[PDB]
């Protein structure tokens, strides 16, 4: 996405589902929310 | 167990709310108690059956969890799409044929006599009758208008363990479901006989699906042509609006 | 004479030497079974007596060298092809007891062995597919583009706002009826409403806006 | 480290049409190969490479679990 | 080495011997599931 | 030896009269190894 | 006339395919059908209930006595056996599940392989040499399968293969007849093709109220000689009912004993003049369990309650019966149920001989 | 799978080599460049008995048998000596001193146990005693599990010293408590182990090899699970290995139609029967090949 984008999609907006498959920025932004889920399991057992 | 062949700890699915556990690799230790002291404490302490009623949350922890909880929907839902929920004697007796408790008495029954799933839950209710009136999980607003509800579905009510009308879901029948039908049972009559209904109505709702059937497949998943085409209409209207 | 057979039956190239020892019948098939047997295998793999082996100097001179010397020329590409890969298990030997004996001009026809044993490879790897299919798409002749994926379009405006700038609240169910006989002909509630007054007897038609009182598939008609 | 002899799921005796599905396949895909080197035959994007018509003159019946082991199971001759 | 590395942390003296403890008589296994066990009852 | 084993894991020594266990055996002490 | 109109079809190889036949004729020299290939049976069963044709098909599949080959142990010789990939946990699994129609468990094969080549050699089945036993007149296993292969240079010497008898339910290796259809004649069906009706089974019937007397079961033999199809597949169907009736007549040995105390029967007088009966047999499966019950159910319509609890970790089957009649009388019953079940299954016997020719 | 193309050349610890391997039917990219290690196991996404529940599965015993996730697992015992003091050899009880209660010296050969025979608990692998009359640092097989002694041999260590190197095998198959694992992450435990005549099956015969639980999907959303199953119960029938990779262009509503054109139906479910009963369900169940791979965590072990 270009500089200053003006474009929901360049911010996180998925417009696909996933029994249509997401494309390339979709996933890399599906991955980004979906690596917390796994970073904050792992501190929910140190930190509590 | 018996078999040499068998080296994992087998447990109900249903206890698996206690321990926060599941069946993806985790491991489980296990003492057998052999002193006297130790197991005499064993059976009057720390029983699992003294820890049905979380001392946490002050409700119930055990319930059915993710097959006896749409099965006993299925067995207590009022019409099927082959007609109404009805089955013969034979079939409504081969369902209390694994509760391990003593079998009802179905000898009023002629062969070609039909019986609906809440007759079959009120006789295994009979043994603990309580009075239960809520609305199931089933019923939600949410999917009002786009559904056509039955009116004998959405009001799950029992009185003195004769399930009137309604279907058995989450909210009834569910694990960690407060003031549902195991939490009533267990104030009224022990928490070791509401693990006993626990377990018995599990076996009606898996007794149930043996031939019932239950699954989940692609087309289960995937919009309509014509459904596609008002969801990306919907979204381009917030594109719109953004 | 313990150590040194210790040391040399645990060498893979021991063990080559001995498969092809073995290939061509110099020593038994099978594995010794008795001290003298493996006397005689190492006799005939390694070419030097384990006693005297410690007496003398060198090494890998004297190691088996195959009986049969086939035609390596043909492995200039030129029952071909089970010959072709008798071809490439020899010169593979022969070759590697080359490199163990540092023998003049060995690189090059390393290359050209490698290049041989490529095409080999090429080969094998044409014996070893498990086929591939494509779904074609029948408008075209080749590989399926289409696509249930999200297609951006700027929708008109009067999909969110009426006539009089106010934004669209759709919050109307209209119910008509399946069969013409049923009355009233439309009902329309509130999702509240839904439970208490809608039977199966009557289907969602469309929605409506709680602010303009328009249909939504009616939104065409709006002025934009 | 070949394909099986019975079928895993319900055990039809695939192994005895086994070889020669092998080897018989293998022409198959030497008339549809075209123009491309064989390790590249996954990534063709341009084949249409259909194995009911030579597993049914096999004999082999029209078995979903049967056909899936006989076209899929690898080879270890064909790799070592 | 020093007699007070062995109490602070927790492969300690105090976490690890004290308020911990090795234990003889005891098993452990992968769990598995089974409908037909009361849920006062383990396989 | 003639009982190979009988399934459990055992680390002391039984008297051969009465079944009695006469002492255990679990690993050599091996602390006399540094001597002066 | 219960079991009437079978059809018997063989899978055959299709000889006008060009690449079959180049590949058969330049591996094995194959220009012919094999000596032994799978058989389809379909068979129409009417005036029976579908608990006596499940339990038929299950014995067919993995209850009636089968023959393998197996090796015994130190058949496979280390001092000899040079290959380094082919393990003998590998080879015996190969030679457990090739398909064989034995005549007698005297015979003994082995397997010499030597490969004197440079190239991986592939060990058929028909390296397997008879070396005990009365020389074969006709083939027990077809040569077209593959056992092995052997590096360059290496060996396989495998002796004492013999014939080992089992049932298909302890081992796989056993098991006779894979399914290939089963269907209700009498239960009228939708059409599923339609996005309306592709979510149910499409019998126009629910199962917890249907009663199908007129069945459809077809069934596949993986290995009959090609003369005699007709010979094999009837003793296979009559093996099977003789199973069933012996397997029912132990039942009948304990109902005899009531008198005395038998550990396989309990019985006990409840209150309202009811009386208890507990059948708890080891090994058993569902066939004799729900056998019993369709047949106790069909000989009692009124009973108070009827079923065949087979438990999977305690590897046993507990048949509860409670009726409002004396124990004399509950007996006489379940005698009576018994014999039916063995009048039934003769009535298969005999229908089974005059069908097939 | 296969863990190593040199396997019977290697002493390793802890090495499980599966035999069978498979091509997915709905393979990937990545498949040119790896082999793959899988089945594909016939799955039946339905309720059956319970027994399935909590991301546990029912595996058909039949499939067990046939090889189905079925290997060899490696251990190693690398025994050292002390220079001129210890020494390989069967002990002698009159001499040798505190020999292991319950122990099993008999089996050794020369120092060390035969290659081919079965070690079970409480036998000495390998004879090693100090000379001080004599003291015994013997080595004991402590596992429960029998083994088989596959490979002993005397190597010369950096030290130029000879140390012991034996290697055991186990015959593996899938037992209950063993972990397999789809390809899209649905991981679970063998729970049941039924035989061919207790699982369910189709109208044409086709019968499951897992039954995995439905409830497994709608919170984790392994959609491509799904989708596998569908495009790989046409490629079955059609003969034919289709690439599944991801960021391809794929319409399930097209795959769906697909299938119809094959003689299956439009969703891929289909009739079958309960196999302890004969009773067929009153619902269409979704049956077809889905590629699954079984995790190296064994309950044997753990
Ligand atoms: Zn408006
Ligand atoms: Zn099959």
């Amino acid at each position: 996405y270009p500089r200053f984008a003006l474009e929901a999609q360049a911010y996180g907006f998925i417009c696909n589902s996933y029994i249509a498959g997401l494309t390339s920025p979709e996933f890399i932004f599906g991955e980004m929310n979906g690596r917390f889920d796994l970073i904050n399991k792992a501190l929910s057992t140190s930190s509590t | 167990l018996e078999n040499p062949k068998i080296s994992t700890f087998q447990m109900n699915v249903s206890a698996c709310a206690w321990y926060n556990a599941d069946f993806d690799g985790d491991q489980m230790n296990l003492w057998v108690p052999w002193s006297v002291m130790s197991r005499v404490e064993a059976e009057l302490l720390c029983s699992v059956r003294n820890w049905f009623i979380s001392t946490k949350s002050s409700g119930p922890v055990n319930g059915q969890v993710q097959d006896s909880t749409v099965g006993s929907f299925l067995l207590t839902r009022t019409n099927t799409p082959m007609g109404k929920n009805v089955m013969n004697k034979l079939h409504a007796m081969g369902l209390f044929q694994t509760t391990q408790t003593d079998p009802p008495c179905f000898a009023n029954y002629s062969p070609t006599d039909l019986l609906d799933g809440k007759s079959v839950v009120s006789m295994l209710l009979r043994q603990t009758p309580i009075n239960y009136q809520r609305a199931p999980t089933w019923y939600s607003e949410v999917y009002a208008p786009y559904m056509h509800y039955n009116k004998q579905d959405i009001s799950t009510q029992i009185r003195n363990g004769e399930l009137i009308e309604g279907v058995l879901d989450k909210k009834a029948v569910g694990a960690g479901s407060s003031g549902g039908i195991y939490h009533l049972i267990s104030r009224r009559y022990g928490p070791q006989q509401a693990l006993k209904m626990i377990f018995a109505t599990q076996q009606l709702a898996l007794n149930y699906v043996r031939n019932a059937g239950f699954t989940v497949s692609t087309a289960d998943m995937l919009l309509t042509p014509e459904a596609h085409q008002e969801v990306q209409e919907i979204i381009n209207e917030l594109l719109l609006e953004s | 004479t313990k150590v040194l057979l210790t040391e040399i039956l645990l060498d893979p190239m021991y063990d080559y030497a001995a498969t092809v020892a073995r290939i061509d019948g110099s020593i038994p098939m099978h594995k010794p079974r008795t001290p003298k047997e493996a006397e005689y295998e190492f006799k005939t793999v390694i070419g030097r007596t384990p006693a005297e082996l410690l007496s003398q100097k060198e090494f890998y001179d004297k190691i088996y060298t195959s009986k049969y010397r086939p035609d390596f020329t043909q492995l200039t590409r030129l029952r071909d092809e089970e010959k072709t890969s008798t071809l490439i298990y020899l010169r593979a030997y022969e070759l590697f007891l080359k490199y163990l004996q540092n023998a003049p001009n060995f690189n090059s026809e390393l290359a050209e062995f490698k290049t041989y044993e490529n095409a080999y490879g090429e080969q094998k790897a044409l014996l070893a597919q498990q086929g591939f299919y494509n779904i074609f798409d029948p408008n075209t002749g080749r590989a399926d583009q289409r696509t249930r994926l999200f297609e951006y379009k700027r929708l008109p405006i009067s999909t969110l706002y009426d006539e009089r700038g106010l934004p669209h609240k759709w919050t109307i169910y209209v119910y008509k009826a399946v069969d013409s006989s049923q009355k009233p002909a439309e009902i329309e509630v509130t999702r509240k409403d839904v439970i208490k007054k809608i039977d199966n007897h009557y289907a969602l038609a469309d929605l409506r806006c709680s602010v303009c009182h328009v249909l939504q598939h009616e939104v065409g008609q709006l002025n934009i | 480290m070949l394909i099986p002899v019975v079928c895993f799921t319900c055990g039809f005796p695939i192994g005895t049409y086994a070889a020669i599905f092998d080897k018989a396949r293998t022409e198959y895909i030497k008339t549809k190969m075209g123009g491309t080197l064989p390790q590249n035959i996954p990534l063709d994007a341009s084949l249409q490479i259909e194995l009911k018509d030579l597993i049914t003159a096999l004999g082999i019946p029209m078995r979903v679990c049967c056909r899936t082991h006989l076209i899929t199971t690898l080879d270890y001759r064909k790799y070592y | 080495p020093s007699i007070m590395r062995r109490l602070p942390r927790k492969e300690g003296r105090i976490r690890k011997s004290l308020l911990g403890s090795q234990v003889w008589s005891i098993s452990r296994s992968t769990i598995c599931g089974n409908s037909d066990l009361h849920l006062d009852e383990v396989g | 030896k003639e009982k190979e084993n009988n399934q459990g894991l055992i680390y002391s020594y039984f008297c051969k009269i009465c079944g009695e266990e006469l002492a255990h055996f679990i690993q050599e002490d091996r602390t006399a190894d540094v001597g002066i | 006339k219960i079991f009437q109109n079978v059809e018997i079809k063989p899978f055959l190889i299709d000889f006008s395919n060009l690449f079959i036949k180049n590949a058969a004729k330049k591996l094995f020299q194959l220009e012919e059908q094999l000596p032994l290939v799978p058989v389809n049976v379909v068979m129409d069963f009417k005036g029976i209930s579908r608990a006596a044709v499940h339990g038929l098909s299950r014995v067919l599949q993995d209850e009636i006595p089968n023959y393998m080959l197996d090796i015994k142990p130190g058949g496979y010789k280390i001092e000899d056996s040079t290959d380094l990939f082919m393990t003998e946990q590998f080879i015996r699994n190969r030679i457990n599940f090739i398909p064989i129609y034995a005549k007698n468990e005297t015979l003994v094969f082995a397997l010499r392989s030597l490969n004197n080549s440079c190239e991986v050699k592939t060990i058929y089945s028909r390296d397997l040499i008879q070396v005990a036993g009365p020389k074969l007149k006709y083939p027990i296993f077809n040569p077209t399968f593959e056992i092995g292969f052997l590096q360059p240079g290496k060996s396989l010497i495998i002796e004492d293969i013999y014939i080992k008898k089992g049932i298909g339910r302890k081992h796989a290796a056993f098991n006779l007849a894979v399914k290939t259809h089963f269907s209700h004649l009498d239960i009228e069906q939708y059409p599923t093709d339609k996005k309306e009706y592709m979510a149910l089974s499409g019998y126009k019937q629910s199962s917890m109220t249907s009663d199908p007397r007129h069945h459809r079961l077809g069934l596949c033999f993986p290995a009959v000689p090609l003369p005699h199809i007709n010979q094999a597949v009837r003793t296979y169907l009559k093996n099977a009912c003789r199973i069933i009736i012996g397997r029912i007549q132990s039942i009948q040995k304990i109902y005899e004993n009531f008198e005395e105390p038998q550990p396989e029967l309990v019985l006990f007088s409840m209150d309202e003049e009811k009386t208890k009966a507990i059948i708890t047999i080891k090994d058993e499966t569902h066939t004799i369990g729900n056998l019993l019950k369709t047949y106790i159910y069909e000989m009692i319509p009124d009973i108070s309650f009827v079923g065949y609890q087979c438990v999977p970790h305690k590897q046993e089957m507990v048949l509860t019966i409670i009726h409002k009649a004396s124990q004399e009388d509950l007996i006489t019953l379940l005698e009576k149920s018994i014999q039916n079940i063995i009048q039934t299954f003769q009535i298969l016997e005999k229908n089974v001989d005059e069908l097939i020719a | 799978g296969w863990y190593c193309f040199s396997w019977p050349y290697r002493v390793d610890m802890n090495r499980f080599f599966q035999f069978y391997n498979e091509m997915p039917l709905v393979k990937t990219i990545a498949h040119n460049y790896v082999i793959p290690n899988g089945l594909n196991t016939i799955v039946a996404y339905m309720i059956y008995g319970g027994y399935n529940q909590e991301d546990s599965v029912i595996v058909s015993q039949s499939f067990i048998d046939r090889g189905g996730f079925a290997g060899t697992f490696y251990r190693e015992e690398k025994v050292e000596l002390e220079s001129d003091i210890e020494s390989f050899g069967k002990p002698d009880p009159l001499i040798t001193k505190n020999l292991k209660p319950g122990a099993n010296y008999e089996k050794l050969v020369d120092g060390f146990v035969p290659v081919g025979t079965v070690v079970k608990k409480g036998d000495i692998i390998i004879g090693k005693v100090a000379k001080i009359k004599y003291i015994d640092r013997s080595v004991m097989y402590g596992f429960d599990e029998p083994a088989v002694v596959d490979a002993v041999m005397r190597p010369h260590g950096p030290n130029d010293e000879i140390f012991g190197l034996m290697r055991l095998r186990y015959e593996r198959n899938l037992n209950i408590g063993d972990k397999m694992s789809s390809r899209s992450g649905n991981k679970g435990i063998a729970a049941l182990a039924l035989p061919t005549s207790d699982m369910p099956f189709t109208e044409d015969g086709l019968q499951p090899d897992l039954i995995v639980n439905p409830h497994s999907h709608p919170s984790r959303m392994t959609n491509g699970q799904m989708i596998e199953t569908t495009v790989g119960l046409a490629n079955a029938l059609q003969g034919v290995v289709t690439d599944g990779t991801a960021f391809l262009p794929i319409n399930v509503q097209l795959l769906s139609e697909r299938l119809a054109q094959e003689g299956l139906r439009f969703n891929g479910c289909q009739k079958m029967f309960n196999g302890q009963t004969g009773e067929y369900f009153d619902a269409a169940i979704f049956i077809g090949p889905t590629y699954h791979q079984r995790l190296q965590k064994f309950v044997l072990d753990d």
